[PDB]
Protein backbone atom coordinates (compact mmCIF):
# COMPACT_ATOMS: atom_id res chain seq x y z
CA UNK A 1 0.00 0.00 0.00
CA UNK A 2 0.86 3.32 -0.59
CA UNK A 3 2.80 5.27 2.82
CA UNK A 4 4.00 8.34 3.35
CA UNK A 5 7.94 9.05 5.49
CA UNK A 6 7.69 11.31 8.17
CA UNK A 7 8.87 15.05 8.23
CA UNK A 8 11.18 16.23 11.24
CA UNK A 9 11.58 19.06 13.11
CA UNK A 10 13.69 19.23 15.75
CA UNK A 11 13.66 22.91 18.11
CA UNK A 12 13.24 24.62 21.48
CA UNK A 13 10.29 26.07 22.62
CA UNK A 14 12.10 29.35 24.27
CA UNK A 15 14.89 31.01 22.69
CA UNK A 16 17.61 29.33 23.63
CA UNK A 17 20.16 30.61 25.98
CA UNK A 18 22.90 28.55 27.74
CA UNK A 19 22.55 27.59 31.08
CA UNK A 20 18.48 28.10 30.85
CA UNK A 21 15.69 25.30 31.63
CA UNK A 22 13.96 25.35 28.35
CA UNK A 23 12.04 22.50 26.16
CA UNK A 24 12.89 20.47 23.48
CA UNK A 25 10.60 19.48 20.82
CA UNK A 26 10.65 16.72 17.85
CA UNK A 27 7.37 17.57 15.71
CA UNK A 28 6.94 14.55 13.40
CA UNK A 29 4.08 15.16 10.52
CA UNK A 30 3.05 13.82 7.44
CA UNK A 31 3.20 10.25 8.00
CA UNK A 32 1.29 7.30 7.31
CA UNK A 33 0.58 4.82 8.49
CA UNK A 34 0.88 5.80 12.13
CA UNK A 35 2.99 3.76 14.46
CA UNK A 36 6.22 5.17 14.59
CA UNK A 37 9.24 5.17 17.01
CA UNK A 38 10.82 8.93 18.71
CA UNK A 39 13.88 9.08 20.88
CA UNK A 40 15.39 12.26 21.89
CA UNK A 41 19.48 12.25 22.25
CA UNK A 42 21.29 14.21 24.82
CA UNK A 43 25.50 13.36 23.31
CA UNK A 44 24.12 10.32 21.53
CA UNK A 45 21.79 8.58 24.77
CA UNK A 46 18.39 8.12 24.85
CA UNK A 47 16.71 10.59 26.91
CA UNK A 48 14.57 9.16 29.94
CA UNK A 49 10.91 9.79 30.15
CA UNK A 50 10.06 11.71 27.29
CA UNK A 51 6.20 12.86 26.76
CA UNK A 52 4.45 13.22 23.42
CA UNK A 53 0.67 14.05 22.59
CA UNK A 54 -2.43 12.72 21.48
CA UNK A 55 -2.76 10.87 18.01
CA UNK A 56 -4.14 13.00 15.86
CA UNK A 57 -3.56 13.95 11.91
CA UNK A 58 -4.13 16.84 9.41
CA UNK A 59 -6.35 17.55 6.45
CA UNK A 60 -4.22 14.99 3.88
CA UNK A 61 -4.75 11.91 6.76
CA UNK A 62 -1.24 12.62 7.59
CA UNK A 63 -0.38 11.53 11.01
CA UNK A 64 1.41 14.27 13.90
CA UNK A 65 3.04 13.58 16.89
CA UNK A 66 4.83 15.93 19.13
CA UNK A 67 7.34 14.89 21.37
CA UNK A 68 8.95 16.60 24.67
CA UNK A 69 11.20 17.36 27.60
CA UNK A 70 13.06 19.37 29.76
CA UNK A 71 16.15 20.22 28.68
CA UNK A 72 19.47 22.71 29.71
CA UNK A 73 21.21 24.42 26.46
CA UNK A 74 24.85 24.64 26.52
CA UNK A 75 27.44 25.44 24.28
CA UNK A 76 29.17 21.95 24.22
CA UNK A 77 26.26 19.50 24.18
CA UNK A 78 24.44 17.99 21.36
CA UNK A 79 20.79 17.28 21.02
CA UNK A 80 19.14 15.41 18.68
CA UNK A 81 15.88 13.33 17.36
CA UNK A 82 15.98 9.69 16.59
CA UNK A 83 13.00 8.44 14.24
CA UNK A 84 12.03 5.28 12.56
CA UNK A 85 9.02 4.43 10.54
CA UNK A 86 8.48 1.58 8.48
CA UNK A 87 9.35 3.83 5.31
CA UNK A 88 12.94 4.17 6.37
CA UNK A 89 15.22 1.21 6.05
CA UNK A 90 17.74 3.61 8.79
CA UNK A 91 16.48 5.39 12.07
CA UNK A 92 16.75 9.05 10.87
CA UNK A 93 18.79 11.42 13.13
CA UNK A 94 18.08 15.49 12.84
CA UNK A 95 20.47 17.50 15.44
CA UNK A 96 18.85 20.40 17.40
CA UNK A 97 20.59 23.47 15.78
CA UNK A 98 19.23 26.69 17.49
CA UNK A 99 19.52 28.75 14.36
CA UNK A 100 16.52 26.98 12.89
CA UNK B 1 -20.79 16.24 22.82
CA UNK B 2 -20.01 13.53 20.25
CA UNK B 3 -21.92 11.78 18.22
CA UNK B 4 -22.94 8.22 18.34
CA UNK B 5 -22.92 6.26 14.71
CA UNK B 6 -24.77 2.80 14.81
CA UNK B 7 -24.28 2.33 11.55
CA UNK B 8 -21.30 0.39 9.78
CA UNK B 9 -19.29 0.95 7.14
CA UNK C 1 -13.04 35.14 13.58
CA UNK C 2 -14.08 31.69 13.15
CA UNK C 3 -14.63 28.79 15.10
CA UNK C 4 -14.20 24.92 14.50
CA UNK C 5 -15.24 21.91 16.62
CA UNK C 6 -13.93 18.89 15.31
CA UNK C 7 -13.44 15.27 16.12
CA UNK C 8 -10.68 12.97 14.64
CA UNK C 9 -11.20 9.16 14.68
CA UNK C 10 -8.12 6.83 14.05
CA UNK C 11 -9.00 2.96 14.38
CA UNK C 12 -5.78 0.51 13.57
CA UNK C 13 -5.75 -3.01 13.16
CA UNK C 14 -2.74 -5.08 14.37
CA UNK C 15 -3.24 -8.58 13.70
CA UNK C 16 -1.79 -10.84 16.03
CA UNK C 17 -1.48 -8.09 18.67
CA UNK C 18 -4.90 -7.90 19.79
CA UNK C 19 -8.14 -5.93 18.57
CA UNK C 20 -7.82 -2.36 16.59
CA UNK C 21 -6.80 0.31 18.84
CA UNK C 22 -9.57 3.43 18.77
CA UNK C 23 -8.55 6.95 19.82
CA UNK C 24 -11.03 9.43 19.32
CA UNK C 25 -9.18 13.17 19.85
CA UNK C 26 -11.87 16.79 20.13
CA UNK C 27 -10.58 20.18 19.26
CA UNK C 28 -12.02 23.81 19.67
CA UNK C 29 -9.74 25.46 16.52
CA UNK C 30 -6.24 24.81 17.46
CA UNK C 31 -6.79 23.43 20.97
CA UNK C 32 -7.05 19.62 21.59
CA UNK C 33 -9.75 19.32 24.86
CA UNK C 34 -10.61 16.04 24.75
CA UNK C 35 -9.27 12.42 24.07
CA UNK C 36 -10.65 8.78 24.55
CA UNK C 37 -7.93 6.00 24.18
CA UNK C 38 -9.04 2.36 23.94
CA UNK C 39 -5.52 1.30 25.10
CA UNK C 40 -5.23 3.36 28.49
CA UNK C 41 -5.53 1.27 31.27
CA UNK C 42 -9.37 2.71 32.05
CA UNK C 43 -10.73 3.67 28.61
CA UNK C 44 -12.34 7.43 29.43
CA UNK C 45 -13.29 10.51 27.55
CA UNK C 46 -10.40 12.85 29.60
CA UNK C 47 -9.89 16.68 29.29
CA UNK C 48 -7.22 18.35 28.02
CA UNK C 49 -8.31 21.89 27.90
CA UNK C 50 -8.76 23.46 31.50
CA UNK C 51 -12.13 24.58 30.10
CA UNK C 52 -13.98 21.93 29.81
CA UNK C 53 -13.28 20.37 33.39
CA UNK C 54 -16.09 22.41 34.79
CA UNK C 55 -18.55 19.71 32.76
CA UNK C 56 -20.49 17.42 34.97
CA UNK C 57 -20.14 13.69 35.41
CA UNK C 58 -22.96 13.60 32.92
CA UNK C 59 -21.01 14.87 30.09
CA UNK C 60 -18.41 12.39 30.82
CA UNK C 61 -20.24 9.38 31.14
CA UNK C 62 -21.82 10.08 28.07
CA UNK C 63 -19.52 10.68 25.92
CA UNK C 64 -17.42 7.74 26.79
CA UNK C 65 -19.83 5.16 26.49
CA UNK C 66 -20.46 6.62 22.88
CA UNK C 67 -16.06 6.16 22.00
CA UNK C 68 -16.78 2.45 24.00
CA UNK C 69 -19.65 1.78 21.39
CA UNK C 70 -17.93 3.79 18.28
CA UNK C 71 -14.60 1.56 19.36
CA UNK C 72 -16.76 -1.83 18.33
CA UNK C 73 -18.18 -0.03 15.28
CA UNK C 74 -15.15 0.74 13.92
CA UNK C 75 -13.65 -2.78 14.76
CA UNK C 76 -16.16 -4.32 12.73
CA UNK C 77 -15.79 -1.51 9.92
CA UNK C 78 -12.37 -2.55 9.55
CA UNK C 79 -13.71 -6.45 9.24
CA UNK C 80 -16.08 -5.02 6.51
CA UNK C 81 -13.49 -2.71 5.07
CA UNK C 82 -11.02 -5.87 4.62
CA UNK C 83 -13.48 -8.06 3.17
CA UNK C 84 -14.76 -5.07 0.26
CA UNK C 85 -10.71 -4.95 -0.85
CA UNK C 86 -10.38 -8.75 -0.74
CA UNK C 87 -7.51 -8.25 1.72
CA UNK C 88 -6.01 -10.58 3.26
CA UNK C 89 -6.55 -11.18 7.64
CA UNK C 90 -2.44 -10.67 7.72
CA UNK C 91 -2.15 -7.19 7.68
CA UNK C 92 -2.76 -3.88 9.48
CA UNK C 93 -4.87 -0.96 8.18
CA UNK C 94 -6.49 2.59 9.76
CA UNK C 95 -9.60 3.58 9.32
CA UNK C 96 -9.95 7.27 10.00
CA UNK C 97 -12.77 9.97 10.19
CA UNK C 98 -13.25 13.66 10.87
CA UNK C 99 -16.38 15.49 11.59
CA UNK C 100 -17.52 18.72 13.24
CA UNK C 101 -19.10 21.96 12.53
CA UNK C 102 -17.31 25.65 11.67
CA UNK C 103 -18.83 28.68 12.53
CA UNK C 104 -18.46 31.99 11.51
CA UNK C 105 -17.94 35.60 14.01
CA UNK C 106 -21.73 35.40 14.57
CA UNK C 107 -21.81 32.30 15.72
CA UNK C 108 -23.37 30.81 12.66
CA UNK C 109 -23.18 27.28 10.83
CA UNK C 110 -20.80 27.84 7.70
CA UNK C 111 -20.47 24.71 7.55
CA UNK C 112 -20.36 20.82 8.31
CA UNK C 113 -17.81 18.09 7.97
CA UNK C 114 -18.02 14.48 8.05
CA UNK C 115 -15.45 12.21 6.01
CA UNK C 116 -13.39 8.99 6.24
CA UNK C 117 -10.00 7.58 5.14
CA UNK C 118 -9.17 3.92 4.47
CA UNK C 119 -5.37 3.01 4.83
CA UNK C 120 -4.66 6.76 4.06
CA UNK C 121 -6.96 7.43 1.02
CA UNK C 122 -10.00 9.23 0.88
CA UNK C 123 -13.34 6.78 1.20
CA UNK C 124 -16.57 8.55 1.74
CA UNK C 125 -17.42 11.95 2.53
CA UNK C 126 -20.53 13.91 3.52
CA UNK C 127 -21.34 16.50 0.30
CA UNK C 128 -21.53 20.12 1.76
CA UNK C 129 -25.49 19.80 1.62
CA UNK C 130 -25.39 17.38 4.46
CA UNK C 131 -27.77 15.50 2.59
CA UNK C 132 -25.81 13.64 0.05
CA UNK C 133 -22.46 11.58 -0.22
CA UNK C 134 -19.18 10.76 -2.12
CA UNK C 135 -17.82 7.96 -2.74
CA UNK C 136 -14.46 6.88 -3.91
CA UNK C 137 -14.52 3.83 -5.34
CA UNK C 138 -17.11 0.52 -5.72
CA UNK C 139 -16.11 -0.36 -1.90
CA UNK C 140 -17.09 2.93 -1.08
CA UNK C 141 -20.43 2.67 -2.86
CA UNK C 142 -21.66 -0.43 -0.67
CA UNK C 143 -21.00 2.11 2.57
CA UNK C 144 -23.14 4.52 0.58
CA UNK C 145 -25.86 2.37 -0.65
CA UNK C 146 -25.93 1.25 3.46
CA UNK C 147 -25.64 4.50 4.85
CA UNK C 148 -28.54 5.75 2.39
CA UNK C 149 -30.31 2.55 3.51
CA UNK C 150 -30.09 3.91 6.84
CA UNK C 151 -30.44 7.95 6.61
CA UNK C 152 -26.77 8.44 7.82
CA UNK C 153 -27.18 11.97 6.13
CA UNK C 154 -29.90 12.74 7.83
CA UNK C 155 -28.72 11.73 11.16
CA UNK C 156 -25.78 13.78 10.72
CA UNK C 157 -27.54 16.82 8.98
CA UNK C 158 -29.27 16.78 12.44
CA UNK C 159 -26.29 16.78 14.66
CA UNK C 160 -23.85 19.32 12.81
CA UNK C 161 -26.86 21.71 12.77
CA UNK C 162 -27.60 21.58 16.20
CA UNK C 163 -25.95 19.73 19.04
CA UNK C 164 -22.30 20.64 17.26
CA UNK C 165 -23.01 24.09 17.01
CA UNK C 166 -25.06 24.52 20.16
CA UNK C 167 -21.86 22.76 21.90
CA UNK C 168 -19.42 25.03 19.63
CA UNK C 169 -20.58 27.99 21.13
CA UNK C 170 -20.57 26.69 24.77
CA UNK C 171 -16.99 25.79 24.35
CA UNK C 172 -16.08 29.22 22.87
CA UNK C 173 -17.88 30.69 25.83
CA UNK C 174 -16.63 29.14 28.27
CA UNK C 175 -12.83 29.33 27.06
CA UNK C 176 -13.24 32.95 25.76
CA UNK C 177 -10.20 33.62 27.59
CA UNK C 178 -8.12 31.77 24.97
CA UNK C 179 -10.24 30.33 22.64
CA UNK C 180 -11.15 33.84 21.59
CA UNK C 181 -7.77 35.62 21.93
CA UNK C 182 -5.58 35.62 19.26
CA UNK C 183 -1.96 35.69 20.09
CA UNK C 184 -0.26 37.91 17.55
CA UNK C 185 3.79 36.31 16.45
CA UNK C 186 6.78 37.45 17.97
CA UNK C 187 8.86 38.10 14.80
CA UNK C 188 12.70 38.90 13.70
CA UNK C 189 15.30 38.41 11.04
CA UNK C 190 18.48 36.29 11.29
CA UNK C 191 21.42 36.13 9.02
CA UNK C 192 23.27 33.17 8.38
CA UNK C 193 26.54 33.74 6.36
CA UNK C 194 26.85 30.53 3.84
CA UNK C 195 30.06 31.74 1.94
CA UNK C 196 31.83 34.90 0.63
CA UNK C 197 29.29 34.77 -2.02
CA UNK C 198 25.82 34.75 -0.39
CA UNK C 199 24.12 34.26 3.26
CA UNK C 200 20.57 32.95 4.60
CA UNK C 201 17.87 35.59 5.66
CA UNK C 202 15.60 33.68 8.15
CA UNK C 203 12.23 35.49 9.06
CA UNK C 204 11.02 34.03 12.24
CA UNK C 205 7.42 34.00 13.55
CA UNK C 206 7.36 32.83 17.24
CA UNK C 207 4.25 32.10 20.41
CA UNK C 208 1.17 32.75 17.61
CA UNK C 209 -2.20 31.74 17.97
CA UNK C 210 -4.05 30.56 16.09
CA UNK C 211 -1.81 28.34 13.32
CA UNK C 212 -3.32 30.30 10.40
CA UNK C 213 -0.21 32.94 9.40
CA UNK C 214 0.94 34.35 6.23
CA UNK C 215 4.92 34.70 5.75
CA UNK C 216 6.82 35.54 3.19
CA UNK C 217 9.57 37.46 1.48
CA UNK C 218 9.85 39.73 -1.07
CA UNK C 219 12.79 41.11 -3.22
CA UNK C 220 12.46 44.52 -4.70
CA UNK C 221 9.12 44.20 -3.67
CA UNK C 222 8.04 40.66 -5.98
CA UNK C 223 6.77 37.38 -4.22
CA UNK C 224 10.13 35.38 -3.89
CA UNK C 225 7.70 31.98 -3.04
CA UNK C 226 9.91 29.64 -5.48
CA UNK C 227 13.08 30.66 -3.76
CA UNK C 228 11.84 30.61 -0.14
CA UNK C 229 12.23 27.66 1.81
CA UNK C 230 8.72 27.62 4.51
CA UNK C 231 9.25 25.45 7.40
CA UNK C 232 5.45 23.75 8.36
CA UNK C 233 4.25 25.43 11.08
CA UNK C 234 5.10 23.57 14.79
CA UNK C 235 3.52 23.40 17.75
CA UNK C 236 5.62 24.78 20.47
CA UNK C 237 4.18 23.23 23.49
CA UNK C 238 2.71 26.10 25.17
CA UNK C 239 -0.46 26.45 22.99
CA UNK C 240 1.25 28.98 20.02
CA UNK C 241 2.65 28.15 17.48
CA UNK C 242 6.27 28.76 15.57
CA UNK C 243 7.30 28.95 11.87
CA UNK C 244 9.80 30.65 9.78
CA UNK C 245 10.83 31.37 5.81
CA UNK C 246 14.65 31.56 4.35
CA UNK C 247 15.80 33.35 1.23
CA UNK C 248 19.78 32.65 0.19
CA UNK C 249 20.39 36.09 -0.75
CA UNK C 250 23.92 37.62 -2.73
CA UNK C 251 26.18 39.25 -0.39
CA UNK C 252 25.48 42.84 0.15
CA UNK C 253 22.04 42.96 -1.40
CA UNK C 254 20.57 42.48 2.06
CA UNK C 255 18.13 45.30 2.23
CA UNK C 256 16.19 44.54 -1.07
CA UNK C 257 14.23 42.30 0.66
CA UNK C 258 11.59 42.31 2.90
CA UNK C 259 9.56 39.89 5.28
CA UNK C 260 5.75 39.71 5.50
CA UNK C 261 3.59 38.71 8.87
CA UNK C 262 -0.18 38.43 8.29
CA UNK C 263 -2.11 37.10 11.54
CA UNK C 264 -5.14 37.81 13.36
CA UNK C 265 -3.74 38.87 16.58
CA UNK C 266 -1.51 41.70 14.45
CA UNK C 267 -2.92 45.39 15.09
CA UNK C 268 -1.76 45.92 11.44
CA UNK C 269 0.79 43.42 9.21
CA UNK C 270 4.17 43.80 9.60
CA UNK C 271 7.36 44.46 7.41
CA UNK C 272 10.84 43.34 8.56
CA UNK C 273 14.26 43.64 7.12
CA UNK C 274 17.24 42.49 8.43
CA UNK C 275 19.12 45.05 10.98
CA UNK C 276 22.50 44.42 11.44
Amino acid sequence: MIQRTPKIQVYSRHPAENGKSNFLNCYVSGFHPSDIEVDLLKNGERIEKVEHSDLSFSKDWSFYLLYYTEFTPTEKDEYACRVNHVTLSQPKIVKWDRDM
Amino acid sequence: EEIEITTHF
Amino acid sequence: GSHSMRYFHTSVSRPGRGEPRFISVGYVDGTQFVRFDSDAASPRTEPRAPWIEQEGPEYWDRNTQISKTNTQTYRESLRNLRGYYNQSEAGSHTLQRMYGCDVGPDGRLLRGHDQSAYDGKDYIALNEDLSSWTAADTAAQITQRKWEAARVAEQLRAYLEGTCVEWLRRHLENGKETLQRADPPKTHVTHHPISDHEATLRCWALGFYPAEITLTWQRDGEDQTQDTELVETRPAGDRTFQKWAAVVVPSGEEQRYTCHVQHEGLPKPLTLRWEP
